[PDB]
RNA sequence: ACGGGGAAUCAGGGUUCGAUUCCGGAGAGGGAGCCUGAGAAACGGCUACCACAUCCAAGGAAGGCAGCAGGCGCGCAAAUUACCCACUCCCGACCCGGGGAGGUAGUGACGAAAAAUAACAAUACAGGACUCUUUCGAGGCCCUGUAAUUGGAAUGAGUCCACUUUAAAUCCUUUAACGAGGAUCCAUUGGAGGGCAAGUCUGGUGCCAGCAGCCGCGGUAGCUCCAAUAGCGUAUAUU
């Protein structure tokens, strides 16, 4: 029994849920009412990535490319190298790998080549700072569990390189994350490639000026990578991370415009805007940040049939559609209970998400 | 019509060393 | 990994081919080994041996006198 | 021939323990 | 001395208590315990069931068919089912039973059916077993009776744990067993406790109490052969069940559940029966088959409605844009955020405590919500009477229904409906007379399923190569690979050659565990290419017969080759005059009688053949007779094919002869140059 | 107790058997194994060292 | 840490054990109180409190296995919910009734005693045993060996009648008929060795070594020696 869907939006989650469920999916009418009717290259690049990290898959594309049929195989890890499309960031492909990595047959050692920092997709710095600690909460911690940035890449040239390694686990541990806690420290990451190193310092003194009043302890790291490590295009940006007493992480990031289009951005404006974007996240703060909500919900469903709870802020439209796809693929319905937080003055109202996992194990792992 | 167990089943000798 | 205290140790299986009876995540009974000493062809520094799996002695399984319950 | 072999077997037994073997090898060194 | 002696004894007793901790997922109100009664065909199985029912309920039932549920005690109910001699039922009941009553005829002794069922239980998860031996009224209360009891008990103690309880039924009074012996037997059933079995805990399953056909009558008049919709009633056991799921019914096939509904439970405990007002109905027996029984989105009430109650052709990004950013300069906006920032036990006991906290949270999480609300979030919990609606059932199931044969509905996990390549660790059974030949059909009992496939037997090498085997080894474990349904790792399996027919010997062929699942087999076979020397120049020899063209030799240049005698060589170049001949150098000189070969590895393949057993889709008298693909030996008997043996492959005495060598020849030039002392001296 | 394991395995005393020359090559002589070649190998080595 | 009579080990002196069938003390889930009686601070007597816990129509009512059996003490586990007052003794109004006190059988090689699994003859054919010896050698014979054959005596494990036993029985002891040549009516446990292919892996000193070998091209219709012997091993702690 295969599921049928229409459109090009939410393509990644449909393919990720299909391979974990083992049920085929049919996608129809991809960008039909467009001058270019076929699939985009970066979506085709994503499909090639799935074929390499799996074994036995069958993928069908029409001559026009308006329809896609995907029959998933079993997950096979090992050493993989992939050249990502420069249109989308590496983090666009990296989120899907974070969902599928613990269920491989062999531990995954993948090196990804493309663009690391971008305005559309989340930075690999943010995924390293926030997404990786979240998986450690589920028990996927390991010695080989790491993200390393070999060389940075900026659009349109790209030219970045990251290497990702993840252990394999038979089953996932349930979590009860209901207390967010108070923010202790703020850490940041300022980078400049193929430009003057003075750009990073002009970012630091702007973000620090806003955030020093709330918290005493802020320190922003500065990075300048030279030569082939710089990439093929100039740019600069800032990533900010907030750490709480309970161990949660809230993050925000911004990047400069690419060379080809857009007016030049003052580094002082970029520093101030990123700091305000972080404070917006704190007002919405939960146990997980808004970007990582869909990741947290998926790992809760894949538990060993136990009650699990997470406290998260306002639901994104991405997560709302993700919740509907979860009911279609895994037939799981969460129980939603909002928290008012009227006079606590913590900020906006939060949502408590609770569910019972379905019986799920790693079928790819070899018993020896 | 009754299937009685064999001598091998009744005494599970198994891999016992053979002696004189 | 010992159930009582969670320590991780290295033990001997008495014979090659008794490894086939043992699978991963199985429950085994472990006794001491090597107070007298270590024989030629034995690795020094290993002081434990596997005696039973699923409360059945390894020699009985090897000799074909018993079957391992699941 | 068998008598000669049995005499060496006793010497082999006379150091068959692991610590005994390492004992002489430091001493011969 | 007393302190040391007492302390070390208690530590040894604690070791018996230790085990691998697992979360307790049993319901607060458990379903009735499943009790199966088996034995040789005329041992007294049905007589014991009537005595047990009368012992607990003071009622006598006529024409018992299928499972019977009774109230036995304040807090326990039992489901009782009789097991026939047919091997198919023996396989199914072992997968579901919580308690097994095994009947032994003391006068005759042990029979094969007793030992076959014990092996089945060992494979699929060992339940609690109580042995009952009958027909003791034949003996005459002497040495012979006393020694027979000891002999049977100690042999029974090898298959189960030593010290296991046995029960003796001395004699029948009026065609019924004595009340005191039955009363004691029933008491031990009441207090028995059970371990969590791996397969039963993971998967939901149902033993069917009632079957009813839900089809339009005019459809049956139109075509009898039409697919039919069937409703099934039973208690839910094992794990939770979702509304839309795949379930396998052994003996029929795989199905998907259309509708599921919880129903008020019949044969409830008397305390719950007290709550509902009744006119002294006193329900204690339920057996329908026998006939006796029967900020707008932030709001929770709108957020839940929105989720579970243009966008397409748009960018897919997991980023939440801010539709209305705060000023972040006003003092009141700054005010709303300031509260965010800072202004002596065993490890076994501690791990057991953590397992208890998780188990308490699971039960108390949804207690406040209604049962209809609870079903949406956690599914149907075990212990509720439920109604199952199944569509597209074959018509032969309904028209050939037999109430004696149980109906089991086993829920399928994720991906268990798919097919793939299954790799198993396999050992031939010790009591089986024959060995298994690769590429011959065999029946596997795995998971919930019974099916026939074609396996490949292979062996592992230390370098990691899996090479094909002709036969299963007689005394060793062996790898087995076949194409079949996906099944989780660590589950046992059982092999039968023929489910139909009766044979005097042990019928279980082999036993093992599931190891790996994949889409590729990677199994390889050894292939040797053979040649013969025809021209010899010391180390170098010219070889013919290995290849048939000069293109063949070019592909294999530099390959390692050797003789039967063990001399190793290398291929150097191809010759011209014979089309396949080539030049090879060797360690030493060759003889013309030598044979050379090259060792190569050729990947193999297996056919994708999967034939499930469909015993329930048979006439009522013909449920035993199920057949499928025949093996190589059966096909040879059916036709006139006779085995012919190669003369070369047979082993024969060699009968070698004593070897002589020529005396060493010294050149005449060398003799002259030699010094006078060391010259060969011959007198003419 | 490794001796008990070895003694149980060695209960069966069948050893592997030797394969003979194929019939269509029977006129050539007996197929030589490693034991047969070792006799002619040491004989040639002995003479070469003497020469 | 209930005490003693006592058990083990010692040349002795001592040392270590002694809940445990005889004597003395103490208690009856826990601390207190009390009636009757010659005798009790009694618990198979009573009253209240604390902790547990059964039935209920919700008002009330009934409890104490460290007696004999029997169940439980996370899921992992070891004597029968047996027969009798025939013996020994105790209580009563009593020669006569009662007694899980006691007795009788059943039940895990945990401990102690005895003790099978064979004995006796014959025939044929071969020429080599055996001891001491660090590969050399020295002694030595009224026999040895043969997975070689042959014969008709003896007997109990068991099967099955009848006595005997005993409260009734069982067991032991008697005893009629069956019951042995691969006497297959087939003893085990620990330790140490040998034997092998067109087989597999690893390392090298061309032809070797290590580890090991029911897995080989085809094909699927029961070797030896040592210690003990109905017994024999392992781990932890210790002397
Ligand atoms: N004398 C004696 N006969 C018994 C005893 N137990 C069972 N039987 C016999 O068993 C017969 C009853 O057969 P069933 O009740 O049908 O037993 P079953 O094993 O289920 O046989 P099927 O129904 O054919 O499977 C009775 O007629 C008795 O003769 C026993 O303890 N003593
Ligand atoms: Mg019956
Ligand atoms: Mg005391
Ligand atoms: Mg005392
Ligand atoms: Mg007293
Ligand atoms: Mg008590
Ligand atoms: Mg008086
Ligand atoms: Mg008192
Ligand atoms: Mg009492
Ligand atoms: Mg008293
Ligand atoms: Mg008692
Ligand atoms: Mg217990
Ligand atoms: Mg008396
Ligand atoms: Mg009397
Ligand atoms: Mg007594
Ligand atoms: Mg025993
Ligand atoms: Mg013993
Ligand atoms: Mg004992
Ligand atoms: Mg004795
Ligand atoms: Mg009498
Ligand atoms: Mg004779
Ligand atoms: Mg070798």
């Amino acid at each position: 029994h295969s599921l049928s869907y229409a459109g090009c939006n939410f393509l990644r989650q449909r393919l990720v849920l299909s391979t974990l469920s083992g049920r085929p999916v049919k996608i129809r009418k991809i960008r039909a009412r467009d001058d270019n009717p076929g699939l985009r290259d970066f979506e085709a690049s994503f499909i090639r990535l799935l074929d390499k990290i799996t074994n036995g898959s069958r993928i069908e594309i029409n001559q026009t490319g308006t329809t896609l049929y995907y029959q998933p195989g079993l997950l096979y890890g090992g050493s993989v190298e992939h050249d990502c499309s420069v249109l989308r960031g590496i983090g666009y492909y990296l989120e899907s790998l974070l969902c599928l990595a613990p269920f491989m047959k062999h531990p995954l050692k993948i090196v990804l080549r493309g663009v690391t920092n971008d305005q559309v997709d989340p930075s690999v710095d943010v995924l390293k700072a926030t997404a990786l600690p979240l998986l450690k909460q589920f028990g996927i911690d390991g010695e080989s569990f790491e993200l390393k940035i070999v060389r940075r890449g900026m659009p349109p040239g790209g030219g970045g390189e990251v290497v990702f390694s993840c252990p394999v686990r038979k089953v996932l541990k349930p979590i009860q994350l209901t207390d967010p806690g108070k923010i202790k420290r703020i850490r940041g990451m300022a980078y400049s490639v193929r430009v003057s190193p003075q750009m990073a310092n002009r970012i630091v003194d702007s973000a620090r000026s806003i955030l020093n009043k709330f918290i005493p302890d802020i320190y922003i790291y500065t990075d300048h990578m030279k030569g082939v490590n710089s990439g093929k295009s100039p740019g600069f940006g800032l990533s900010l991370v907030a750490e709480t007493t309970s161990g949660t992480f809230l993050s925000a990031e911004l990047a400069s415009n690419p060379q080809g289009q857009g007016a030049a951005v003052l580094p002082e404006d970029l520093g101030r805007n990123c700091a305000r974007l972080l404070l917006e996240e704190i007002y919405r703060g939960g146990c997980v940040d808004s970007t990582n909500q869909s990741l947290a919900l998926l790992l809760m469903t894949l538990g060993q049939q136990d009650v699990s709870k997470v406290l998260l802020g306002p639901l994104s439209p991405y997560t709302i559609e993700f919740l509907r796809h979860l009911k279609s693929f895994f037939q799981i319905m969460f129980k939603i209970e909002t928290k008012p937080c009227g006079e606590e003055l913590k900020g906006g109202d939060k949502v408590l998400m609770t569910c019972v996992g379905i019986g799920f194990s790693n079928l790819s792992k070899t018993l020896k | 019509a009754k299937r009685a167990i064999t001598y091998q089943i009744a005494k599970n000798r198994g891999l016992t060393p053979r002696r004189k | 990994q010992l159930i009582k205290n969670g320590k991780k140790i290295t033990a001997f299986v008495p014979n090659d081919g008794c490894l086939n009876f043992i699978e991963e995540n199985d429950e085994v009974l472990v006794a001491g080994f090597g107070r007298k000493g270590h024989a030629v062809g034995d690795i020094p520094g290993v002081r434990f041996k596997v005696v039973k799996v699923a409360n059945v002695s390894l020699l009985a399984l090897y000799k074909g006198k018993k079957e391992r319950p699941r | 021939k068998e008598h000669f072999r049995a005499k060496q077997k006793e010497e082999e037994e006379k150091l068959k323990r692991q610590k005994d073997l390492r004992k002489k090898l430091f001493r011969i060194q | 001395v007393r302190m040391a002696r007492s302390f070390h004894r208690t530590q040894d007793l604690k070791t018996k208590k230790h085990h691998i901790p697992v979360v307790d997922r049993t319901p607060l109100e458990p379903p009735p315990i499943v009790v199966v009664v088996m034995g040789p065909p005329k041992v007294g199985k049905s007589t014991l069931i009537q005595c047990l029912i009368r012992n607990f309920t003071r009622q006598k039932l006529t024409e018992i068919r299928g499972p019977v549920t009774i109230v036995s005690g304040k807090k326990r109910r039992l489901t009782i089912i009789e097991c026939g001699c047919d091997i198919n039922m023996m396989i199914d009941l072992a997968k579901v039973a919580d308690l097994v009553l095994m009947l032994i005829d003391a006068s005759f002794g042990f029979e094969m059916e007793t030992f076959e069922f014990l092996n089945i239980c060992q494979v699929h998860g060992f339940p609690k077993i109580m042995g009952v031996l009958t027909h003791l009224d034949s003996f005459k209360h002497n040495k012979q009776l006393k020694k027979t009891k000891k002999r049977l008990k100690h042999r029974f103690w090898t298959e189960v744990y030593p010290g296991a309880k046995l029960f003796y039924l001395s004699g029948m009074v009026h065609g019924e067993y004595q009340n005191q012996e039955i009363h004691n037997l029933g008491r031990f059933i009441t207090v028995m406790k059970f371990r969590p079995l791996t397969w039963q805990t993971s998967h939901p399953y149902i033993l069917a109490d009632r079957m009813e056909d839900l089809t339009n009558p005019e459809d049956i008049r139109t075509n009898i052969k039409c697919d039919r919709k069937v409703s099934l009633y039973g208690y839910l056991r094992g794990a939770h069940l979702k509304n839309k799921s795949q379930i396998h019914m052994p003996g029929v096939g795989d199905f998907a559940v259309s509708d599921i509904s919880f129903l008020p439970d019949p044969c409830a405990l008397p305390e719950q029966q007290k709550k509902r007002c009744l006119n002294e109905k006193e329900k204690l027996v339920y057996a329908p088959l026998s006939g006796v029984g029967g900020r707008q989105q932030q709001a929770a009430p709108n957020l839940r409605k929105l989720i579970y109650g243009h966008k397409a052709d748009s960018l897919d990004c997991s980023r939440f844009l801010v539709e209305a950013p705060h000023d972040w300069d006003l003092e009141e906006v700054m005010n709303s955020i300031r509260d965010c920032f800072v202004t002596e036990s065993t490890y076994f006991d501690d791990l057991k405590g953590e397992m208890q906290k998780q188990a308490q949270l699971n039960r108390a999480e949804f207690e406040d919500q209604d049962d209809e609300a609870r079903v949406q979030y956690e599914g149907f919990r075990p212990g509720m009477y439920v109604r199952i609606e199944i569509e597209n059932v074959p018509c032969e199931f309904v028209q050939n229904f037999d109430p004696h044969y149980p109906i089991i509905l086993g829920g399928l996990g994720n991906s268990e409906g798919n097919v793939g390549y299954v790799q198993m660790r396999l050992k031939k059974h010790r009591w089986y007379k024959k060995i298994l030949k690769s590429r011959d059909p065999i029946i596997f009992s795995v998971g919930w399923r019974r099916f026939q496939t074609i396996p490949l037997y292979y062996i592992e090498d230390h370098n990691g190569r899996q090479r094909l085997l002709k036969y299963t080894p007689q005394h060793m474990h062996c790898g087995a690979a076949f194409w079949g349904p996906i099944t989780p790792q660590g589950t046992g399996f059982l092999a039968i050659q023929s489910v139909s027919g009766i044979m005097p010997d042990f019928r279980i062929a082999a036993t093992g565990v599931v190891l790996d699942l994949d889409k590729s087999i990677k199994i390889v076979k050894k292939l040797k290419l053979t040649g013969f020397p025809y021209k010899i120049f010391k180390n170098t020899s010219f070889i013919k017969g290995m290849f048939n063209s000069a293109l063949e030799v070019a592909k294999f240049e530099g390959a390692v080759i050797r003789t039967v005698s063990g001399i190793r060589g290398q291929i150097k170049k191809a010759l011209r005059a014979p089309e396949g001949a080539f030049r090879a150098s060797f360690e030493d000189k060759l003889l013309m009688s030598d044979i050379v070969f090259m060792r190569t590895w050729y990947p193999v393949s297996i056919p994708a053949f999967y034939n499930p057993v469909t015993s329930l889709l048979k006439p009522v008298g013909e449920k035993d007779t199920w057949s499928g693909m025949r093996t190589t030996g059966q096909l040879r008997l059916a036709h006139g094919v006779r085995l012919k043996a190669n003369k070369d492959s047979l082993y024969k005495p060699i009968l070698r002869q004593k070897k002589h060598f020529n005396s060493l020849h010294i050149p005449k030039a060398l003799q002259k140059a030699l010094p006078f002392k060391n010259k060969p001296k011959t007198q003419a | 107790m490794a001796a008990a394991f070895r003694k149980a395995a060695k209960s069966r005393q069948r050893e592997h058997r030797e394969r003979s020359q194929p019939g269509f090559r029977k006129h050539l002589g007996l197929l030589e194994k490693k034991k047969d070649y070792k006799l002619r190998a040491d004989d040639y080595r002995k003479k070469q060292e003497y020469l």
